[PDB]
């Protein structure tokens, strides 16, 4: 067995069935521009050459076995800064059926950036992408696939949303090609799309500017003789204001 | 030297020939790997980032008879470099965010091998394992994390999972010693979750740890019941003096959002309100209140009777405070 | 196969340690880039984060072969067995590449001998930011890199005829410039070890104050019309006009404070920080202004707005 | 090439069943899941369900969940429909679909008419 | 599921001009909307997969196009082999078609 | 050499004779309720198939000869995150005596937990604890001891 | 650490008599304890502590190769806070209980800069 060339070279164009399951959708950093989630990322592929037959159909096996064979070079496009989990041991299960499928799946936590335009900060809605695709392998050599319906190859977990500030709506995928200098790129794409959760800067930052505001035109009600009141009345709101302002900008970037 | 060289024989013979790729009794019924914790400590319980870190000797036995020997009668604690040329299963913590086994001296795992095949496989592990709290009743809340252990690539047909000892398998929670938490209760629950893959044996190892509440008494509550105490002044102050009167109010009342805001700076961004912050709003609309008390009075007069509302302010307003904070405790505590 | 042969060929007798024609003539690399995305620059740090893909192609004899296939096209697996230039990045403060899920590396091989080796890096590059006048700054943040340990005479580096591969800049992390444009360079760097060339990529960022605007300028502008209204309430109210100005002088030190704090720890006076001087000027001459009063307010009432506007078109022209 | 052909035509009175082969040739039948589309004369294609023919995997419709039955025999190639307790509206013309990808339906079957009476 | 419309239920052009067949998926569908062309008594035949590209085989006359819902397929010039039923299905979710839009003179 | 079993495996309980040599005391981080130190973490202990004959009468070595042989798996039980410094080699040094004993320093920053109670802050004094021993090892396989007197 | 992009930062040249030249490119944090009873006005002096750990004096020795042309490039330091004044280069042997050794010692006498903090702590104090 040869690691360095993918199955069927020079005769087929090597399909892989990339499927993710969204352990826990962690939480969002708006300040990095960038979501953190974790994921079982699971691949499956054909290879002639891991044709066997034995008393058993199906051989699980652990992660030695995964570094001996190749697998695809799948990387996340606008990943920054992933972690494939080791403890205990390498968070990857191999499965060799007798036919020749592989089924290889590993534990992630991408940190994936998301482009966010907040302009209707904090009543916005974000679709934060995931794009991976293979490296070195352009469309004619390596070719991504979703195992099952498009729609029903992403799947996150019920009790997993680590979201703080944000509501996971749903997820939808899509496949297309990126160009380069270097070669046309097949690349699967997933936005999930997020909604802000305005109830932290209601109790944050508009009660305090609307009790402020109240506040200031509460002045209107005492005498008109009564100076230094209304004056430290004023003047408070308004430092207030700008203390409110400086404190409202610090939570985004 | 002579038991040595025996050892060294009856240890080359057990790894001679052996495959790590193949579980024990691999093709055949489950190894059943038994589990057992000593926790060393739980530290940094922070809800900022819904984690907790976890030290622990996690030690897992599990039956291997490609490990098994008669020569020699003495278990055979084994250099933990062996750990490498060994079969160990491939559990993982799946609320893991950040988990390490510590370095110095040497990598800190043991192997022992007893002659009848058990392997006993301990690690020292540090597990930043997430933990999703709920603080609508912060600080006066009970929150319950879990450790979820789990065979990552072997399924219920491979691998089983149970707590060596029973209840008795996790030790050492009672000497924990948390700064700001007590931790009430831990439970062991052994169940078996199914993905798409298939079905995979977990161990939930859970502690209800309960928050302590004495020092958010001296940083959080006492400061702003004092502050309500001291808006309180201004209704003891005559009327006639604006100036005084309404710099108590916006000071106090000012002094209350800052407390309120800054407090909740530190904390993530949850959205939902808290216990502490349905006490701090609570004593801001009583401070507010006060404000709102010497304005009525100011347009009364201006714009007897005004010391009659200002006198019965004087008495309602303690009393009323009181009632709120009688309801707040009971409905809390 | 017929591509395993090819390999098992090509690495046999392939003595991993030597550059292609040592001691014949300088290996010549070209070197290109696509910069993906230019990071935050963390103006504080002096420093700023560049995510590229760069591809350096060189030619060895010694990874030449002829068949019918024209390349070996090859994942991160090959990197490791034959020989990579040793290119640093000599302002790098931490750089990484990229591993999830296998190493972000690509290796392609002609049959001439063409070695195209692209990976794809996440550079922590030190940027010297001269924050003079600040928040106008323009600054030409470089990016070198040469071999480390193999002199001009060994290893020498050129640009290809595609300059950079710059990316679209909508989804870059560039909040506070705007990326200009991108210039090379290629100087011979003299050193104890030798004599290097060092290939310079320099990005020209423009810096946007709509923030420090929303953020500084304007609470100081509408602090310092704070003091001005002092002028306005009555000169017999004591307690009223002392109040009004101590406010606004000390929340005008705290805005400092907090203003100064956005900057790096640099020992010279930025535009910023003359702003900010001109506003304590401003709130403190009020504040005396009411000092000498009670110990000449029409006055006040015209020169301090006339001076403020004035000192904003001269300070914001340049 | 690729060539899926399908029983031929049939009639069968009502409350009958029946079955409807799909025979592949060209490619590795195992390789690509097997779908079978219902048209009724002048109405739209209709999804009955599919089968993954490496382990018999199956999916149906909500609305012939229980009208039909998808098997397959691996060692003949061949995918059978079975449909039971028919009823006049069961009428129609079925075609059996080779799924390449998540794009695409690559090869159609050559259409077995079916009618009640 | 996905309900697909055909806009179009029959469209009726003489030889040789532009077409547009159109179709409108209820749900998002990304670019898995491909199109069928099927004779009378005949099985459907496949002419553009994804969104654009074009199957193998096909005239390089009809062309597809649409982003997330609203998909056209365009004829620059109707043959007379052009004439037959035209139907659009998604695959995103599980597969659904369209009514099926007929061409005529 | 079988360096999975320690010296007189079966037969004798390991000596090991340790001292601790404090290059510098680092910040304690009251906060977290740990210390930081910096120590030459020295351990010597015989080994009888180490024995050799020639010129010198001390084998003075590098890190790779401690990979090689067997070395205590010492840890710190209060230790939460230490660093085993290896810039620009691995600082550690292996010193094998003619007669088998071996010298085993390594430069070492214990980050150690010290639970303290700040009942009399900020005028308080604490006892931060240092404790170490063999990881897998019991008392009847290997036994640690103090190279010198304990107080020095 | 040792900066290992794109490949480990690091370099090996065997001259013909013998001689190997081994350069590392290095970032360090090293320990300085700051006497700041004088800070602002301090004039704080960090070294750096080169110094082999298994090898004594009897099998290793330690010099700058050329005497005060060993270090440069601490002009060209432009340092936002402080003013490097002066640098020296000591060569000497500390003694353990493991035996002697041979030191090398790279000692920056640094100077803070003024004018940051009159114009930051100063100056604010004064007004006040
Ligand atoms: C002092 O001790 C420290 C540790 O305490 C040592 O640092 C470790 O050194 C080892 C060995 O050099 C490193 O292992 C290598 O890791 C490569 C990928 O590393 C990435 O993942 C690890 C997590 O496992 C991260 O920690 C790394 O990040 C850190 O390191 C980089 C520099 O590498 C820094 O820039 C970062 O800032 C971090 O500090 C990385 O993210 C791994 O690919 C490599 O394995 C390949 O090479 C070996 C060589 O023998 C092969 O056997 C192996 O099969 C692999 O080869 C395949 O892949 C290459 C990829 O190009 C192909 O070319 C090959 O052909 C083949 O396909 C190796 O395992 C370790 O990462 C590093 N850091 C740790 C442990 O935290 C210091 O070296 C040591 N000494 C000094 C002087 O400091
Ligand atoms: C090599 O390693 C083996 C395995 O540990 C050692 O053999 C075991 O030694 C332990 C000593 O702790 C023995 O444990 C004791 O067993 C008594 C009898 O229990 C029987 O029934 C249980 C039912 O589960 C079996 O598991 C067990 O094997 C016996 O068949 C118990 O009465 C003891 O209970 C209590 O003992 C003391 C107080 O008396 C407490 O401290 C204990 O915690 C416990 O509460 C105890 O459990 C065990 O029987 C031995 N055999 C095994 C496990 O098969 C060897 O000694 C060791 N050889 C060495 C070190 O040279
Ligand atoms: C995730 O976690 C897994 C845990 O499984 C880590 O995988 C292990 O990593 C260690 C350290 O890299 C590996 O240890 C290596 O073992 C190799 C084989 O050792 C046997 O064979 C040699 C002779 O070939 C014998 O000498 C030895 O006694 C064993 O019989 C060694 O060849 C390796 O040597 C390397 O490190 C030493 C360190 O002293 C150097 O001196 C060498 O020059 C050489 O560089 C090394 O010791 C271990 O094999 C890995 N697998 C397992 C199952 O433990 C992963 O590293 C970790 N991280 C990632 C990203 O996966
Ligand atoms: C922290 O929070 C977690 C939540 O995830 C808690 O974990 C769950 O705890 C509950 C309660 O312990 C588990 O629920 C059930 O516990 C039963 C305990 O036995 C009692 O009930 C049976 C049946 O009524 C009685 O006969 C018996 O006498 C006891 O009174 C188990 O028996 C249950 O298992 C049975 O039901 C399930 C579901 O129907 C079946 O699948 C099983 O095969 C079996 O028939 C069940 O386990 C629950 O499982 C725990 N895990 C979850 C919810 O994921 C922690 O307890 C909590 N810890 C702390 C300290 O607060
Ligand atoms: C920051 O702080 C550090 C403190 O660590 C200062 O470093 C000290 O600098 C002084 C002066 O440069 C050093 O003093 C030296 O003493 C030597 C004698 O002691 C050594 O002698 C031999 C070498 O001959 C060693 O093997 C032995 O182990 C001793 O360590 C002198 O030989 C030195 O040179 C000259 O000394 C006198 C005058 O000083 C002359 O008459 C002699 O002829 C000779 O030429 C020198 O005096 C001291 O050792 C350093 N280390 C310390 C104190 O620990 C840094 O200088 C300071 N930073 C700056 C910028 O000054
Ligand atoms: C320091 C101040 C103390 C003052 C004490 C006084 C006590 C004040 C008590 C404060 C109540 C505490 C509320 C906490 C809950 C969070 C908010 C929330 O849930 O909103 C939710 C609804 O969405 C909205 O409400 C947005 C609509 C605007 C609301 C603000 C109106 C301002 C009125 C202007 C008038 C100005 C006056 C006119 C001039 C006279 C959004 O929540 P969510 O997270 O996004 O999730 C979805 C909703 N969910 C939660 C149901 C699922
Ligand atoms: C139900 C139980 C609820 C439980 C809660 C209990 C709530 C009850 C508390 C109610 C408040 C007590 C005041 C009530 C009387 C006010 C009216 C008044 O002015 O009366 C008199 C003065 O008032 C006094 O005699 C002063 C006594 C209270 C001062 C306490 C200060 C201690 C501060 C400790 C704080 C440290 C904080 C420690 C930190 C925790 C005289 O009034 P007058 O002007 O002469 O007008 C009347 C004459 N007329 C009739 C002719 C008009
Ligand atoms: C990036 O670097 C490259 C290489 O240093 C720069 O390209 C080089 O630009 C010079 C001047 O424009 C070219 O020389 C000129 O070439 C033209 C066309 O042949 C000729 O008519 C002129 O007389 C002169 O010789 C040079 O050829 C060109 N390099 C290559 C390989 O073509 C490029 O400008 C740099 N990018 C910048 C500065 O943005
Ligand atoms: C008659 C009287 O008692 C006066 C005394 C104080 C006055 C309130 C102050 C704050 C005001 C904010 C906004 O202008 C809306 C009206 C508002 C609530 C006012 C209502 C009338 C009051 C109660
Ligand atoms: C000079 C140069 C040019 C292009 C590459 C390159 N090679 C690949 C392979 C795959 C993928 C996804 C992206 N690659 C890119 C970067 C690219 O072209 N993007 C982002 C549009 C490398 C070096
Ligand atoms: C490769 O083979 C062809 C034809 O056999 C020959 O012309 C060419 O010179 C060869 N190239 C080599 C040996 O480098
Ligand atoms: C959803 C909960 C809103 C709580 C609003 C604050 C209640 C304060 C009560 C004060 C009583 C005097
Ligand atoms: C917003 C006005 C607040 C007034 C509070 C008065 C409390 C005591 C009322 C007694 C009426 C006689
Ligand atoms: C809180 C509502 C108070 C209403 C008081 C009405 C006052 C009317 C003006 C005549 C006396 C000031
Ligand atoms: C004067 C009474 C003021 C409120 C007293 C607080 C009651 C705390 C109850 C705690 C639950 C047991
Ligand atoms: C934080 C700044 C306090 C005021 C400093 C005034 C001194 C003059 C600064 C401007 C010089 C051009
Ligand atoms: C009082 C007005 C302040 C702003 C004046 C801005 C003038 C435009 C400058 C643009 C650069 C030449
Ligand atoms: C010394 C501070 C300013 C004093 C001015 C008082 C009016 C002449
Ligand atoms: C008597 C002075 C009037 C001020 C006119 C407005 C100046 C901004
Ligand atoms: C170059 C030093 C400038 C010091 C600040 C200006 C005086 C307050
Ligand atoms: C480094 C020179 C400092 C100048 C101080 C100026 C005081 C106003």
């Amino acid at each position: 067995y040869d690691n360095r060339l993918r199955p069927g070279l020079g005769e087929r164009v090597t399909e892989v069935k990339t499927d993710i399951f969204v352990t826990s959708f962690g939480p969002v950093s708006d300040h990095d521009m960038e979501y953190t989630i974790d994921v079982f990322f699971r691949q499956s592929w054909k290879d002639e050459r891991l044709k066997f037959k034995g008393p058993m159909t199906v051989l699980r096996l652990n992660n030695l076995m995964a570094s001996k064979i190749w697998t695809p070079d799948t990387f996340f496009h606008n990943g920054k800064k992933s972690v494939a989990h080791n403890m205990t041991m390498p968070n990857k299960l191999l499965r060799i059926t007798e036919d020749g499928t592989l089924l290889y799946t590993m534990r992630l936590t991408v940190r994936a950036e998301c482009p966010m335009h907040l302009e209707d900060f904090p009543m916005d809605a974000h679709a934060c992408p995931l794009k991976f695709g293979s490296y070195a392998y352009t469309r004619a050599e390596v070719v991504y696939e979703w195992t099952r319906e498009p729609a029903r190859s992403v799947v996150v977990a019920e009790d997993g949303s680590r979201l703080n500030q944000y509501d996971l709506l749903g997820q939808t995928v899509d496949s297309g090609i990126v160009q380069s200098s270097t070669g046309e790129y097949v690349v699967m794409t997933t936005h999930f799309h997020l909604k802000r959760k305005i109830g932290y800067f209601v109790i944050q930052t508009y009660l305090p500017c609307i009790m402020t505001v109240i506040l200031s035109q509460v002045s209107f009600w005492l005498n008109r003789e009564s100076v230094p009141a209304r004056t430290v009345f004023g003047v408070t709101t308004v430092l207030t204001m700008t203390t409110l302002s400086i404190s409202a900008r610090n939570s985004l970037p | 030297p002579s038991n040595m060289s025996l050892v060294k024989e009856t240890v080359d013979r057990l790894l001679k020939g052996y495959d790590i790729r193949l579980r024990p009794d691999f093709g055949g019924p489950p190894v059943a790997v038994g589990m057992n914790i000593d926790i060393a400590s739980i530290d940094m319980v922070s809800e900022v980032n819904m984690d907790y870190t976890l030290t622990m000797y996690f030690q897992q036995a599990w039956r291997d008879k490609r490990l098994s020997y008669n020569v020699i009668p003495l278990n055979l604690t084994l250099d933990n470099r062996v750990a490498d040329q060994l079969w160990v299963p491939d559990t993982y913590f799946l609320n893991d965010k950040k988990s390490f086994v510590h370095g110095v001296t040497v990598k800190n795992r043991m192997i022992r091998l007893h002659p009848d095949g058990t392997v006993l496989y301990g690690l020292r592990i540090t597990t930043t394992a997430a933990c999703m709290m709920d603080l609508r009743r912060y600080p006066l809340d009970e929150q319950n994390c879990t450790l979820e252990i789990e065979s990552y690539g072997y399924t219920t047909d491979d691998i089983e999972f149970y707590w060596r000892g029973d209840d008795n398998a996790v030790t050492g929670v009672t000497k924990i010693e948390l700064p700001q938490f007590s931790i009430v209760d831990y439970k062991l629950i052994t169940k078996k979750v199914v993905f798409s893959t298939g079905s995979y044996p977990r161990l939930s190892l859970s502690f209800k740890l309960k928050r302590n509440i004495g020092y958010f008494i001296l940083q959080t509550y006492m400061p702003s019941i004092l502050i309500t105490i001291l808006s309180w002044v201004s209704f003891w102050i005559n009327y006639d003096a604006s100036a005084a009167r309404v710099a108590l109010g916006i000071t106090t009342v000012l002094t209350m959002t800052t407390i309120n805001t800054h407090l909740r700076e530190t904390l993530p961004k949850i959205p939902y309100v808290k216990a502490i912050d349905m006490y701090l709003m609570g004593c801001f609309v009583f401070v507010f209140m006060a404000l709102l008390e010497y304005a009525l009075v100011n347009y009364i007069f201006f714009g007897t009777d005004v010391n009659a509302i200002d006198r019965w302010s004087r008495i309602f307003f303690p009393v009323v405070f009181s009632f709120f904070n009688i309801v707040y405790w009971l409905y809390y505590v | 196969g017929d591509v395993t042969v090819i390999l098992n060929n090509l690495l046999e007798g392939y003595d991993n340690k030597l550059r292609p024609d040592i001691g014949v003539k300088p290996t010549l690399i070209h070197t290109d880039m696509y910069v993906n995305s230019i990071g935050p620059v963390n103006a504080i740090n002096m420093e700023y984060t560049i995510d590229i893909f760069f591809a350096q192609t060189w030619y060895d004899r010694r990874l030449k072969f002829n068949s019918t296939i024209k390349v070996l096209r090859l994942n991160s697996n090959m990197v490791g067995k034959i020989w990579i230039p040793d290119t640093f990045f000599r302002n790098s403060k931490k750089a990484d590449a990229h591993w999830i899920t296998t190493p972000n590396r690509m290796l392609r091989i002609w049959n001439d001998g063409r070695v195209l080796y692209t990976l794809r890096l996440t550079i922590d590059a030190e940027c010297q930011l001269q924050l003079h006048n600040f928040p106008m700054d323009e600054h030409s943040c470089p990016l070198e890199f040469s071999s480390y340990g193999y002199p001009r005479e060994e290893i020498v580096y050129q640009w290809k005829r595609s300059s950079v591969e710059v990316g679209d800049t909508r989804s870059w992390r560039l909040y506070q410039f705007s990326f200009v444009g991108l210039r090379n360079t290629t100087e011979v760097v003299k050193t104890t070890s030798g004599d290097y060339v060092v290939m310079s990529v320099y990005f020209d960022l423009s810096r946007r104050m709509g923030y420090f605007t929303i953020q500084t300028y304007i609470p100081c502008t509408l602090i310092v019309v704070l003091s001005w209204v002092s002028f306005w309430i009555n000169k017999d109210a004591v307690p009223a006009r002392t109040s009004l100005g101590i406010t606004t002088v000390l929340t005008m030190t705290t805005l400092s404070t907090i203003a100064r704090k956005s900057l790096p720890k640099v020992s010279y006076v930025t535009a910023m920080d003359l702003f900010v001087s001109v506003c304590f000027i401003f709130v403190f001459s009020a504040l005396v202004e009411y000092g000498t009063l009670h110990y000449m307010d029409s006055y006040a009432r015209i020169f301090f707005p006339t001076a403020f506007c004035l000192f904003n078109l001269v300070y914001w022209v340049s | 090439e690729i060539q899926l052909q399908q029983s031929g035509p049939e009639l069968v009175k009502p409350g009958t069943s029946v079955k409807v082969s799909c025979k592949a040739s060209g490619y590795s039948f195992t390789d690509y899941n097997m779908y079978w589309v219902k048209q009724s004369h002048g109405k739209s294609l209709e999804w009955i369900g599919y089968i993954d023919p490496y382990n018999a995997d199956t999916t149906y419709n909500r609305e012939f969940k229980g009208k039909a039955t998808l098997t397959v025999d691996k060692s003949s190639s061949t995918a059978f429909m079975h449909l039971n307790s028919l009823t006049s509206e069961d009428s129609a013309v079925y075609y059996c679909a080779r799924k390449r990808n998540n794009f695409y339906f690559d090869y159609w079957g050559q259409g077995t008419p079916l009618t009640v009476s | 599921y996905i309900v697909m419309t055909q806009s179009p239920k029959s469209m009726s052009m003489s030889l040789g001009e532009r077409v547009t067949l159109s179709c409108r998926a209820s749900e998002y569908v990304g670019s898995y909307v491909s199109w069928y062309q099927q004779k009378p008594e005949q099985s459907p035949k496949l002419l553009i997969y994804g969104a654009s590209n074009r199957y193998t085989g096909v005239p390089d006359r009809f062309a597809g196009s649409g982003s997330a819902t609203d998909f056209t397929l365009t004829i620059t010039s109707v043959q007379a082999e052009d004439l037959a039923d035209y139907h659009c299905g998604q695959t995103y979710n599980y597969p659904t078609f369209g009514g099926g839009t007929k061409l005529e003179i």
